[PDB]
């Protein structure tokens, strides 16, 4: 759940939730939890509650980084993710390579591709990795 | 363009010498040399391609490199990145019966 | 509140770069107050979107460069 200008928390009492920034700025809380759920939830593959409150970010400056950064599924990238250069971003990061394919085609950073083919093909099939390449002037190889 | 080995043999010292993978091996299929092709692969770090001409032209190399490669794939690992199978399974090397030995 | 803006700094390649969130988790584009340009540093903040609604339920990416040199 997010803050409302400084806020500190405390401690813990119960589910209603309460925070304070020092002795003002305050609150009574209904929850929203994070992440128990998740690396449990996560540690057994479980999206359904994340998926299910729709809960969305991973920037806020970033918010990809803790280990969505360092990723744990791409099914992660499903509850969120955006344009095809973050989305690029992400078919590195996650080397989320579904996410490359078409990242590929709209991706035309040359360079971006023309790594990219052969960690395609690094990770599998040169039967598309030849396509790949074939645009990519690797003619002689 | 007249062609020689032995020119060849020198050269490939000096194959040996140049410090850019590419015409060494050239010269080490030229000669025909699988051999001479894939233990400079070995320095390079050529992986994926080395294991083509391995399993192309075999020398079955294709089992041994592919565990190697295999490996630093497995340094990298995530299953999918591991990959695996030589005789059955994923591949069936020698029970698929086809064309290079 | 609804309304909920988060918002981090990201410096990207010499750009600082403010990354907002304002959310308007708002009931509607609710009214918004002001913001004033200024000389920095060795930079200048320099941009702002301009609209000052904080459209209902609605998340918004708010964008300042900042000018770096």
């Amino acid at each position: 759940r997010t803050l409302d200008l400084p806020i500190y928390v405390t401690r813990v009492k119960g589910n209603n939730v309460y925070c304070l920034d020092r002795e003002c700025r305050p609150r009574v809380l209904t929850i929203d939890p994070t992440e128990f759920k998740f690396k449990l939830a996560l540690i057994n593959r479980k999206y359904d509650e994340v998926l299910h409150m729709v809960r969305n970010a991973k920037l806020v400056g970033q918010s990809i980084i803790a280990y969505l950064q360092k990723k744990g599924y791409p099914e992660v990238a499903l509850h969120f993710v955006k344009d095809e250069k973050t989305r690029f971003s992400l078919a590195l990061e996650c080397g989320n390579i579904e996410i490359a394919l078409e990242a590929a085609k709209a991706l035309d950073d040359k360079n971006c591709w023309e790594k990219l083919g052969e960690v395609a093909l690094l990770q599998g099939n040169h039967q598309i990795v030849e396509m790949c390449y074939q645009r990519t002037k690797n003619f002689d190889k | 363009a007249s062609g020689n080995a032995s020119m060849v043999n020198k050269l490939a010292e000096g194959a040996e010498r140049d410090g850019k993978n590419n015409v060494a091996f050239m010269s080490y299929f030229l000669q025909g040399k699988l051999d001479a092709c894939l233990e400079l692969l070995i320095r390079t770090g050529r992986l994926p391609e080395a294991a083509f001409l391995a399993r192309t032209y075999l020398p079955s190399q294709v089992s041994r490199v592919v565990k190697l490669w295999r490996e630093n794939l497995s340094k990298v690992n995530q299953k999918a990145a591991e990959s695996l199978a030589d005789p059955t399974e994923y591949e069936n090397l020698f029970p698929g019966l086809k064309e290079a030995f | 509140d609804p309304v909920y803006a988060e918002a981090y700094v990201h410096v990207n390649q010499y750009d600082i770069v403010l990354d907002v969130l304002v959310v308007n988790q708002t009931s509607d584009t609710l009214q918004n107050c002001t913001l004033e340009l200024a000389t920095l540093g060795d930079l200048k903040l320099v941009e702002k979107p301009s609209p000052l609604t904080l459209a209902p339920h609605d998340f918004a990416n708010i964008k300042a460069n900042v000018k770096v040199a």
